[PDB]
């Protein structure tokens, strides 16, 4: 599909 | 921040990429480091490679009914994401490290370096009698699972993912750009002299060019109209030695210089890619999937000399022309650059 | 028992053949051997050589007012007819010591081994708004008489045959071909499942293409049309990459699927040459001049993945495309081999 | 010209 | 006599050139020598060099908006002027110890010598239909001062001169050409005998071809029309063997021989260039800048066999035609040289 | 510009 972003945490 | 990622169309398969674009200082590149991940138990006898490569790519990617790029390797490399390799090079990095702890033990960082000696991502215009996509020189990023690297290609197990390199302007001003140009009849001495400035070496795209022009008529001719346009070069070289010139921006006077008179001006030219949707042959900045961009930035080359004709190479100039009557007609040429500022 | 035979325009040097076509088992080739007859007294001071070679050729060969081939060289072979050469490789064959016994002294046999890593005898077909033939790989046998091997060629003393190579079908039967394809829509659950499977892996020429689809639309959205193809991929690599991918049949149904409903069928597509006679660009087996012939015949590789880009390789696929509603359009692919079996 | 068999004898 | 030179566009570079063509004799070639001119103050600190290079080069060099010459370098020679250099090779010549006395110290010699295995200076006719000037190998000189070898070449700097090489007829005639051909029907024993010669094998430009053919028609069929041509084959060879063919000159005779008769008679051909003032592909003499010259002189191999496939090879042969009704069409060939004898 | 001949002396 696509590209997206996401979490880091910490 | 925000990481970015992408994962296999079967879903099982996953990579992270911190960065996007990634910057040249003319001495040391940023290097390409991500983190692959991927559970074991889905393989369980195969190896994961991620592989860099840059090609000489052509048309489009979408089935097109059509010969493809020609797809000059211009070169690859490959490292070992899985079996895990040792430590090199040389300590993991923290941005692999920040991931490894969000993720955990199925989190296998990879590390690459950038041969100084590469060419920087441009894409020419795609003609519209042509179809789909032209010819220009991409990066791209390439992970897959295999128990052999000659393992033929599966469409679930191989991730694409593209990324960018370009380059920032120096901080530093160069010389003052400045031609002159003196000729005279072919028997008497009078002459005509004509001297070009600018106002500097390095401008921004958008702003205008204001070029200083001097002209000393000091002859017998009348010099009937004058041209003022800037020339875009392309070098394109994968075997043998090529130039794609075309004009970009032109602007005319109706302007007189009697004879014997002097006659000096300044003139604005601007640069922009509205009135050239259609010109065939244009070289434009690297894009992502088909978004539109500014002009090709200006690449410039490291202070080695060495050969760097290993793809696509681009530098703008002026010219200036004088139509004399009778013929006579004299033109000066003047090289500049012209590509994007450094962000913060 | 019969032997064919091709002789020099001035009728004193002549070539005997026993065979014109030639096959690979994958791990062994048909040695090509044979026996060139002449009278030494015609020449009483040269020397005959017999040359095998392998070109990349383009057009015909009737002095055509034209450019002619990019005559690539791939691969050739050279052996010393005459003066006699020792007994390798490894003794005389059987059909030269019966040919042999049937001319006499004037007999002198050759030998020769066909490397594993050549490609097959193809033809592309050539287009009416072009001139006379198309570009093709072709074998090609050519012996002659000098003193020296690089002596200028001469029409009376060389002799040039054209041979063939060609493959079988295994006799081992591979895994099912099926495919799947589940699309979900942006926010909904509701998906759109289809799965795609074939009677077997290999075909016959002629013989129809049974393809069973099942879709499962369990979504909101409405199937408009279907339309079903095989796709012919011919790979060109001679020293860049480059793939000419031209459809060859297609099928298409007027059939609504609606929307939460379950659909299964089986289709009929058969590739044949008549409907194609125009289109260029189509990849056609092995000719002798000009004579007519089916398909190309999907050509194997080797169990070695090695690189055996040295020529034209050929596959093909099969697509389902669905025409849904409002765009959403999902389309399947599967690939087959299609070529001659094996005949006694 | 063109190709032709022949005889083998024998 | 008279010594040509050229200068800088500045004035303050001179080069001095004494020959401005040159010509091989099949063993040895005049070397190149000469003298370059400037004063070392307005250096001081740079290094003068002078390079020779051979260029497949195409289109025109007048700032064409178009892509320009696919520029290959077949081979480059560089030597030292300044700083001076050795003695060798091997002493200074006549005419470069004339010049320095002529001069006195700021004259700096310089000597290269010529490969064997070169072509000769030919370039093809520009068509109507394309723009600017059409591909053709050419000789340059070129001199330029600077730090480096590499160093960025300047305008002002650097200064190019066009030379020639051509070859001259020897004197020593070869063995007569002749042809002749006899073809029989498909089953009776009458025949068709054909015979053609030629006064000489050495021709010059202007000079009328008396072919004489000599017809022995003891068949059943009637000859139609008869058609003598000469053709002109052109290899190129830069990474691919190729080789344009085009007709130059075509004369018919409305001719009828009945069968069982003996008709010979002698024919007048004659190649020029009025007529093909628009035949695209056509092979002339290298030019100066834009001068028309004669068809392009037919070059001679040397003695040595070797490769010299390097660029552009260009030879002649004349073709006669019989109309034989029903078919049954036989035409004779024969190779023949034509090229500028020596002068004085 | 173009090419010239010139003086040879002596």
């Amino acid at each position: 599909s696509f590209t997206r972003s996401t979490v880091d945490t910490m | 921040t925000r990481v970015f990622k992408k994962s296999s169309p079967n879903g099982k398969l996953t990579v992270y990429l911190g960065k996007r674009d990634f910057v040249d200082h003319l001495d040391k590149v940023d290097p390409v480091d991500g983190v692959v991940l991927v559970d074991p138990d889905y393989l369980k006898d195969r190896k994961v490679f991620v592989t860099l490569t840059v090609a000489f790519r052509y048309g489009r990617e979408d089935c097109d009914v059509l010969g493809l790029s020609f797809r000059k390797d211009l070169f690859i490399a490959n490292y070992q994401a899985f079996p895990p390799t040792p430590n090199p090079p040389r300590p993991p990095t923290r941005l692999q490290e920040r991931l490894l702890r969000k993720l955990g033990q199925h989190a296998h960082p990879f590390f690459f370096t950038i041969p100084q000696n590469l060419p920087s991502s441009v894409t020419l215009q795609p003609g519209p009698e042509d179809t789909g996509k032209a010819l220009g020189v991409d990066f791209e990023i390439r992970a897959f699972v295999a128990k052999s690297l000659e393992e033929k290609s599966h469409k679930r197990n191989s991730v694409r993912l593209v990324i960018r390199k370009v380059q920032f302007a120096p901080e530093k001003p160069g010389p003052q750009p400045s031609a002159e140009t003196t000729r005279h009849f072919l028997m008497s001495d009078r002459s005509l002299h004509l001297e070009a400035s600018l106002d500097k070496e390095l401008y921004y795209h958008g702003e205008p060019l204001n070029v200083n022009v001097h002209v000393t008529n000091n002859s017998t001719k009348t010099v009937k109209k004058i041209k003022v346009s800037v020339r875009q070069y392309a070098d394109i070289v994968l075997f043998s030695t090529a130039q794609y010139k075309v004009p970009v921006a032109q602007v005319e006077q109706d302007d007189q210089v009697s004879p014997s008179s002097t006659f000096s001006k300044v003139y604005t030219i601007t640069p922009f890619l509205a009135n050239n949707r259609e010109k065939r042959g244009l070289a434009l900045d690297g894009k992502l999937k088909h978004e539109d961009t500014n002009l090709a930035s200006s690449t410039i080359v490291k202070e080695g000399a060495n050969k760097e004709v290993l793809g696509i190479l681009v530098s703008y100039r002026v010219k200036v022309k004088l139509v004399v009557s009778r013929g006579g007609d004299v033109s000066v040429e003047l090289p500049f650059v012209l590509m994007h500022p450094k962000p913060h």
